């Protein structure tokens, strides 16, 4: 609720406590735990059931109060960093632009829910260079 | 020795703070009140103005205009007439309204007061040991 | 005629709850008239229902009290030792130290406690005038 | 009487029963059930001798869970005697509990942080520990093992490399067992508690005995300007 | 719809009164999230179609979305004569702040 | 907290309470051990004698309306008195 699940540092006993998240798994953790765990180097996430390695340099401050929306927005930003077009790109063809937007939404939807992770990522990589 | 050879130019005498003694404590060189109490208040540690003054004077007359009191930091506690009995400081209070009240100024009380002034036994108290024994 | 009629754990709990003071009821008279009381008293202690003062020569129940609090054993010895190891700062400075850590201190420094004509003209009326000083 | 009193008493009861022995529960509960309580009356209630009551009072006074009040009493039958009363100053006890809880949690947090750091080598013969940085300058010409400067003996790697998980469990255990203290403190902070005094505490007195020798009354001397440390409250 | 609601939530945590035009609100919205102006205008129409098609005979739960949809279609349609005010104290005399967001129409000649 | 408190009666300390639910209202004093109990109906009291606030004593007397009955109690705290 308001304490680090690892060290269980309550905000009442530590008003300076500040939590951070990592895009790899989006698990809340306090700054004190981050330093004592990842300062030396990369290590597995200190959560029960999470085995994805992460780096201290990638930690950031959660923007939205909803974890799912935090994940969706980050995926949207990553996808829009490759799939970025405008109405002028199709010479005013609204039908094509709307279809293009729908395809991007499906790509974001698949990446967020992992319907087809392997195929979708390859499509991102293929279009990234091109 | 690799340290530079120098000549002592100054000797700064002083006192050992409790922190320094613990920190300092480990060819070899070896390894290791009454006047002030009458000047400051024994309840807040602020200067009374000093021995003659026997009251903290929480409110003092304004210098600019008479008959216009100005509030100053104080507690209005009448100061004792501190006397040195043996190796302890005994303070005597003069009641406003008839022997004066007498009690021993414990070093803990004086230590607390001196710490409020605005660079250079364990076994007994642990269990039992009525106040007389302590 | 037992001093305190007690032959069941329920009766002991209610009798101890009805006490108007904190004077514990002795076990010497409680054991009289009750074939077994240590077995029940010990069982209640394991349940944290009552408080028992035990002898030092050998564990034996003496004056007991109603347990108006919570569980008797809730903290492991590994934390009891740490609690005993912590030494409080001087009281005059404890509130300041708590404020520095961001914890609201429920106290204040005692140093902050601000505990701070003769010539009568007419005499022929002497002894006649009552002092109507107030109304 | 008031909701504030009940919650404060519960916090005091929880701390004593968990972080203190058994006799401490008896002593503090007696002076919580009653108002300011004379030393003689307390002994009669718990049926314990002075030698046994002294250690309990001293430890409870050190933690400021109980306050003492000495005053002279003048009974017509006997000569003047000095009586000692024990009561609870909620602002003092609550502040002490808050400080100790923070210190205990911080100490475990510091120990966990220290444990995660690399271990420091120790010398067996002289039992003088060396940190990694300090041991690095003790390397020999062949550079096989660190040699103690004094003993000139190979250094042995220190333990605590496996305790990285045990301390996390200990901190988890404490925060779960100490949850009631934090919950009670939050409510206390929301409200404001008045500081008690011997005279104020006497307003809730339930006499322990019928003919107690201690006259449970506060008769301060007239016009006495003398002040003792910690004798008054805001 | 979900991330638009979240953005509105993180704008309620301000510590001082904020007065911004609809254009500024949209620019920051497109920055934090990636919501454009055109989709934000059709929010009311799309929600109405979705609700009508979902067999929502009991609409007690979806009543709140009307306010969000109304806000979305209003701040994206007009840019002049309208102002967005965010205050951390709807009632200045309160122990706990109660943030409120007001979309006000200053020009009475628009309606 | 204005209906109960500590009081001393006949050198015996006890709890003094005023019962108003049962008519007529009466004042009841109960000893710590319960051996001694005395309750007096307030309808019989003529005057209420209280010691001056300038005296160290906190004694209070109720005199019965007519050897008028007198029930005198000593308190421990002036606020309760
Ligand atoms: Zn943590
Ligand atoms: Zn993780
Ligand atoms: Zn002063
Ligand atoms: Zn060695």
């Amino acid at each position: 609720k308001d304490m680090c699940p690892i060290c269980k540092t309550d905000r009442y006993l530590s008003p300076d406590v500040k939590f951070l998240v990592n895009p790899e798994c989006y698990h809340r953790i306090c700054e004190s735990c981050v330093d004592r765990i990842f300062s030396l180097g990369p290590a597995q996430c200190p959560y029960k059931g999470c085995d994805k390695i992460l780096r201290k340099n990638k930690f950031k401050t959660q923007i939205f109060d909803d974890v799912e929306v935090e994940k969706e927005v980050d995926i949207r930003k990553r996808v829009f960093n490759v799939f970025n077009k405008t109405i002028d790109d199709f010479n005013g063809d609204l039908v094509e632009y709307n279809k293009y937007l729908e395809e991007v939404e499906d790509i974001i939807y698949k990446l967020d829910h992992g319907i087809d992770v392997a195929k979708t990522e390859e499509k991102l990589r293929t279009y990234e260079e091109l | 020795s690799s340290a530079p050879l120098r000549t002592v130019k100054e000797v700064q005498f002083g006192l050992f703070s409790p922190e320094e003694v613990r920190a300092i404590s480990v060819e070899c060189p070896g390894h290791f009140i009454k006047k002030v109490c009458e000047c400051v208040c024994m309840h807040c540690g602020k200067l009374l103005l000093c021995k003659t003054k026997m009251v903290c004077e929480t409110d003092v007359p304004s210098e600019d205009d008479p008959t216009q009191l100005v509030s100053r930091g104080g507690c209005g506690n009448t100061q004792p007439t501190i006397r040195k009995d043996g190796l302890k400081l005994v303070g005597s209070w003069k009641k406003d309204r008839d022997e004066p009240e007498l009690r021993v100024l414990s070093t803990e009380e004086i230590l607390n007061i001196f710490k409020h002034i605005s660079v250079f036994l364990e076994t007994l108290e642990h269990n039992g040991a009525p106040h007389h024994a302590i | 005629l037992s001093t305190y009629d007690v032959h069941s754990p329920s009766e002991l709990l209610k009798l101890l709850r009805s006490q108007v003071t904190f004077k514990g009821i002795s076990c010497k008279d409680l054991k009289d008239g009750w074939p077994q009381c240590d077995e029940t008293i010990n069982q209640l202690e394991e349940d944290s229902k009552i408080l028992v003062l035990r002898t030092k020569k050998d564990k034996t129940p003496r004056y007991v009290w109603y347990n108006s609090g919570g569980n008797l054993k809730c903290i492991d010895e590994e934390f009891v030792k740490m609690w005993e190891n912590v030494q409080l700062p001087q009281f005059a400075e404890l509130p300041r130290k708590l404020q520095d850590l961001g914890l609201k201190p429920a106290s204040v420094d005692p140093a902050t406690i601000k505990r701070q004509k003769g010539k009568i003209t007419n005499t022929h009326m002497t002894g006649i005038l009552k002092d109507y000083s107030h109304r | 009487d008031r909701p504030i009193d009940d919650i404060v008493k519960n916090l005091l009861k929880f701390v004593v029963r968990g972080f203190y022995g058994g006799s401490f529960v008896l002593v503090l509960d007696a002076i919580l059930f009653h108002s300011v309580l004379a030393e003689d009356d307390l002994k009669q209630l718990l049926s314990i001798n002075k030698t046994e009551l002294g250690p309990l009072i001293a430890r409870l006074r050190s933690d400021r869970l109980i306050s003492i009040h000495k005053q002279r009493e003048y009974p017509p039958n006997s000569k003047s005697v000095e009586r000692v009363y024990y009561y609870v100053k909620y602002p003092h006890a609550i502040d002490a509990i808050k400080w100790k809880v923070h210190q205990v949690v911080q100490r475990l947090k510091d120990d966990l942080d220290k444990n995660s750091e690399p271990n420091g080598y120790m010398c067996p013969i002289c039992l003088t520990k060396y940190t990694q940085l300090e041991a690095v300058q003790l390397l020999n010409f062949d550079r096989t093992e660190f040699l103690c400067s004094l003993c000139d003996e190979p250094l042995v790697e220190d333990d605590s490399g496996k305790k990285n998980k045990e301390k996390q469990d200990k901190l988890n255990r404490l925060m779960d067992q100490i949850q009631p203290i934090i919950d009670s403190l939050k409510k206390i902070d929301d409200s404001r508690i008045e500081e008690n005094t011997f005279e104020i505490a006497l307003a809730r007195l339930i006499p322990p005995q019928n003919q107690s020798h201690a006259a449970y009354t506060y008769n301060p001397k007239k016009g006495s300007t003398m002040f003792r440390p910690g004798d008054s409250a805001p | 719809l979900k991330r638009l609601i979240e953005y509105l939530k993180t704008r309620m945590k301000v510590l001082h009164v904020i007065s911004e035009t609809p254009k500024s609100f949209l620019q920051h919205l497109k920055q934090l999230t990636f919501i454009e102006r055109k989709p934000l205008r059709f929010c009311s129409e799309r929600l109405s179609l979705l609700v009508r098609t979902l067999e929502v005979t009991e609409v007690e739960d979806f009543t709140a979305l009307k306010d969000i949809a109304t806000f979305a279609t209003l701040i994206s349609t007009y840019e002049e004569g309208f102002l967005l005010i965010i205050e951390p104290y709807e009632i200045e005399n309160a122990a706990v702040p109660n943030p409120i967001m007001r979309f006000t129409c200053l020009d009475a000649s628009i309606a | 907290m204005s209906h109960s408190g500590a009081a001393i009666f006949e050198k015996v300390s006890g709890i003094i309470a005023i019962n108003e639910d049962v008519s007529p209202a009466e004042l009841t004093w109960r000893s710590t051990d319960g051996d001694k109990v005395h309750t007096v109906v307030l309808s019989t009291i003529d005057k209420l004698q209280a010691t001056p606030a300038s005296s160290e004593k906190m004694m209070l007397r109720l005199i019965g309306k007519v050897k008028p009955q007198r029930h005198m109690f000593s308190f421990n705290n002036r606020t309760v008195m």
